[PDB]
DNA sequence: AGTAATCCCCTTGGCGGTTAAAACGCGGGGGACAGCGCGTACGTGCGTTTAAGCGGTGCTAGAGCTTGCTACGACCAATTGAGCGGCCTCGGCACCGGGATTCTCCA
DNA sequence: TGGAGAATCCCGGTGCCGAGGCCGCTCAATTGGTCGTAGCAAGCTCTAGCACCGCTTAAACGCACGTACGCGCTGTCCCCCGCGTTTTAACCGCCAAGGGGATTACTCCC
């Protein structure tokens, strides 16, 4: 059998948001800061959903990444306060505020925005001056860029402040001059077209979808899959690590997907998820013998009320037969007045009677009564005795049978299967209703596994039930048997057809999850065929952008996300067209490597804003460039 | 045929007055057309029953108060 | 849900109103039990319909009385 | 004798009635009002249960009289 | 003993009209519903203690079953009057009109 | 507070139809005796219901304290109410029909 000759499972820990090592405030960053040149300096923040990124303008990664959390809270047992803002927070307590709308691309709260900032400043070595580069929402909400200029200029006092998008600084970094750059990000899906190293931002597109939204639903899909119970505690922080490690983009979705559970090869489809179980005569002996007396007792009981039965069924049958002594030479009157006594009506009802009473007991002063109950034993146990005899010889006799008619005594047994199938048919599909045979079938079935060459276990009515026979245990628990018992077996997921499911839904975004959008090729097509050739002051649309879709944000970095997009994009565009996807290198990192570079450019200093500029204007008004919202 | 319509909106109105409504939806009126016609559904059924058990082709008010009785709203006044 | 014994308690204290020294056998205590609870759970439900209506998340004893007072208990 | 055994319906027992029923928070006056309502229900329960139990002059109280009795709400 | 015509009765259907009830229009009001601020009241976590739950021992009330018979209800035939179907009438309740009292709303 | 006017009440008059009593009779309730039996009573069995002790630890309680949510407040606007107009179909009466169920005739078959 295939779970007998498949290898031991392979199985992967769970993985889940830890704190793991304190990090000091790093002064020999505001030592070199203070070092460079003057105007050649800055602190550059991507200000990330699911990490904010921090570090200075001269270096070539950020210092800092943290989650945008904090946790505040009173020690019960301590008596004072503590607070945490980051990977500091051990996402001990789990107190946790987010800076960002759940799911969305915008800070809302502040609170939270200002502890995160605090950490970033200690940890960057700021102690009493420094221009700030910020990344921002593509289309952010105008009170959201006030309300992170007030703090910026006014709890932090800053001498300048620029806003620019983590998609489009990515772009800049890796030489785009012009191009469609798709970004998957944390919060939110984008294809921005960008033309002479500007972003056409009036002809960018959202999804509304990311890879928040695929921890998220990959949770939803995890719950129902276990509805029944699962005894860890699921999180959609698990669920984001198993999103990152295991999911994959289909080349051909249907196809792979109508194929996943079949139970050939499904243990290299499938990938196991443990959570953190537990492992946990002469008591035996005595609890079983009190276990075998109370088993001997209820043996007793029915038995007793058996017997009860017997003498019971044969007084009965006496009284019928004793009828019947009477009916036979005797009027119908007479027949009549002994059915009346019985209150039956026919003598073959006496007959039935008579017989289902031996039908049924065959299966099952003082001492002349007791000696004549037990006579109805003894007329008990000739129908009994009668039924040993019944069934020997005829046992016999189909052995005979066996011998001399093989072929139709097999052909006997597949006539007597169907028809006990059609009883039980006839029952079950009914009582599935109407609610509201077994061992002859299996005994039939029997003889024809062990003689029938045209039989076969799969055709076995048990084998219609069994566990490796239905597609759920597959969805559930794939190639191999399960028992709730062990503590190993339980506690781990099955992920199958959610390796290829959750990522999906940017590619079909209603279709699997309802989100009622219009999928990244679709997107990307309506933007490249009919948007951009529209569009008059545009030359060499769509050729141009063509040649450079661009990849940027960590949730594009599934394998064949790239392919699935160029094949996609490849039936929309006119043949021959020299449609090129590329991936940003480090797409993560690399919207702050953008920022930095660009930090402290002529284009950006022009694009600065002062503290003197926002006291003027006030914290909806921005300098309109190339990497940032009108 | 659909003389569930029949069922107008003063008529609506006139039963929810008796049972001390002040103030109706406009949406009250489909609404309560759906649940009054759910009720007759059962009770008519259950009417037809016994008449069809009891081997008559017309309908009595005793057919309708049995009826009545097992749904749970036993009447008082036509029989019963 | 009910812990056993201060049931069985509450058992023999309403039945000494109709007859004192009753005796209950131990299936008969149960079978109470197991019917207040599946009274107290079905009529919560209820409840929490009421709340949910009125928009608060959280039941209040108005919402006990709508729901008797609408399942005929009262 | 015995009295205030009502008071054996804990809070928390209240609670995990309520939240099998679904409830997420319970207003504090709920606790007693529960109480009038399981009395008077179990009460006219019991009513039952022993009038059957007195009919066929009996001294135990069975399951089937207490089965007969909520069969008869 | 069967099958079809004849004849009672009671239900369904149509026609006319008349008028009382349903439908339609329109101004405005006020009640539904979204939005805001606060504050208090319920969920959470900890240390405390309380008694529910289990394993075990002892007793007797009384549930449950059998035996024996006679008091009480089932069954039938003859007797009769309490209760039902049909006819009568007069008085209670409705229905109207008109003047008197109440209630409502804008001033 | 007043007032106007509509809406609700009351008082006496009219008439119609159904409530209350009378009559004839049937047939269902009663009187009288029979006979079977079941369930009332006395008696034994042993189940299981009640009582108590001692231990364990999970379940219940009292308290600190934060913030999520119930509630009164404000503004609007839309949509349901009160009233006049238009129209349609419910109500009433009278005639038709058909159907069905009980009865009666006449023949064939037993
Ligand atoms: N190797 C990977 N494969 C797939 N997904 C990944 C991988 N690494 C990270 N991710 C996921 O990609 C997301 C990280 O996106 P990224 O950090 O670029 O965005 P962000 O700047 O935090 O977000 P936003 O711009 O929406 O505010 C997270 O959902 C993360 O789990
Ligand atoms: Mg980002």
């Amino acid at each position: 059998e295939p779970w007998k000759r498949l290898p031991p499972p392979t199985v992967y820990p769970v993985k889940e948001a830890r704190f793991e090592k304190y990090i000091p405030p790093q002064l020999d960053g505001r030592e070199r800061a203070l070092a460079q040149p003057p105007g050649q300096v800055a602190i550059v923040i991507d200000n990330g959903s699911h990490s904010v990124r921090a570090g200075w303008n001269f270096e070539d990664k950020p210092r800092l990444a943290i989650p945008p959390i904090m946790s505040k809270y009173r020690d019960r047992k301590m008596g004072k306060t503590f607070s945490f803002a980051g990977s500091d927070c051990y996402a001990a307590r789990s107190h946790i505020r987010n800076a960002f709308e759940a799911g969305t691309g915008i800070v809302s709260n502040w609170d939270v925005m200002e502890h995160v900032l605090d950490y970033v400043f200690v940890k960057l070595g700021m102690n009493e001056d420094m221009p700030i580069v910020m990344t921002e929402a593509v289309a952010n909400l105008p009170y959201s860029r006030k309300s992170m200029s007030e703090i910026i200029f006014e709890c932090y006092g800053a001498p300048s402040l620029v806003y620019g998008i983590d998609s489009l600084f990515s772009f800049r970094h890796n030489q785009g001059q012009t191009g469609l750059v798709v970004s998957s990000s944390y919060s939110a899906t984008h294809v921005i077209p960008v033309y002479n190293r500007k972003a056409l931002l009036s002809q960018a597109i959202r999804l509304n979808w990311g890879g928040w939204h695929m921890a998220e639903y990959m949770l939803k899909l995890l719950k129902l899959k276990y509805y029944t119970g699962f005894p860890g505690k699921l999180n959609s922080s698990q669920t984001e690590h198993m999103v990152r490690d295991f999911c994959y983009v289909s080349l051909d979705y249907d196809r792979e997907l109508a194929g996943y559970l079949d139970w050939t090869g499904l243990e290299d489809r499938e990938r196991i998820v443990q959570y953190p179980y537990t492992e946990e005569e002469e008591e035996l002996a005595r609890i079983a013998e009190r276990k075998k007396e109370s088993g001997r007792r209820l043996q007793e009981q029915a038995a007793k009320m058996r017997l009860e039965r017997l003498m019971k069924k044969e007084q009965e049958l006496e009284y019928y037969k004793d009828i019947q002594r009477r009916m036979q030479g005797e009027s119908k009157k007479e027949i009549k007045r002994l059915l009346d006594e019985a209150e039956l009506k026919d003598e073959a009802a006496l007959e039935r009677v008579i017989r289902d009473l031996e039908r049924s007991i065959k299966r099952a002063r003082q001492q002349r009564l007791l000696k004549s109950n037990w006579e109805a034993r003894q007329r008990a146990k000739a129908e009994k005795e009668a039924e040993k005899a019944r069934l020997a010889e005829e046992a016999r006799l189909d052995e005979e049978r066996r011998k001399n008619d093989l072929e139709g005594w097999l052909e006997e047994k597949r006539q007597l299967r169907l028809a006990k199938l059609n009883q039980l048919k006839e029952r079950e599909r009914l009582k599935a209703d109407l609610g509201n045979l077994e061992a002859a079938i299996r005994s039939l079935e029997n003889d024809l596994l062990r003689y029938d060459k045209t039989f076969s276990y799969d055709m076995t009515l048990d084998a219609q039930r069994d566990w490796s026979k239905s597609l759920l245990h597959a969805f559930r628990y794939g190639p191999r048997p399960f028992d709730p018992s062990s503590q190993a077996e339980t506690h781990r997921v099955h992920l199958n057809v959610e390796r290829i499911r959750v990522p999906e839904v940017l590619f079909q975004p209603a279709a699997i999850a309802g989100v009622d959008q219009a999928g990244l090729v679709e997107i990307a097509g309506d933007i490249l065929c009919q948007r951009l050739p529209s569009l008059p002051g545009i030359q060499d649309a769509p050729d141009a952008f063509l040649r450079d879709v661009f990849l940027t944000g960590g949730n594009t970095l599934f394998q064949n996300f790239d392919e699935r997009l160029r094949q996609g994009l490849m039936a929309l565009l006119p043949v021959g067209a020299p449609l090129r996807v590329r991936r940003a290198q480090d797409a993560i990192l690399d919207a702050w490597r953008g920022a930095a570079g660009w930090a402290c450019t002529e284009e950006a200093k022009a694009a600065w804003i002062t503290r003197e500029e926002y006291l003027e204007k006030g914290g909806e008004y921005i300098k309109e460039h190339d990497l940032g919202n009108a | 045929r659909d003389n569930i319509q029949g069922i107008t909106k003063p008529a609506i109105r006139r039963l929810a007055r008796r049972g001390g409504v002040k103030r109706i939806s406009g949406l009250i009126y489909e609404e309560t057309r759906g649940v009054l016609k759910v009720f007759l559904e059962n009770v008519i059924r259950d009417a037809v029953t016994y008449t069809e058990h009891a081997k008559r082709k017309t309908v009595t008010a005793m057919d309708v108060v049995y009826a009545l009785k097992r749904q749970g709203r036993t009447l008082y006044g036509f029989g019963g | 849900l009910i812990r056993k014994l201060p049931f069985q308690r509450l058992v023999r204290e309403i039945a000494q109103d109709f007859k004192t020294d009753l005796r209950f056998q131990s299936s008969a205590v149960m079978a109470l039990q197991e019917a207040c609870e599946a009274y107290l759970v079905g009529l919560f439900e209820d409840t929490n319909l009421c709340a949910i209506h009125a928009k608060r998340v959280t039941i209040m004893p108005k919402d006990i009385q709508l729901a008797r007072r609408i399942r005929g208990e009262r």
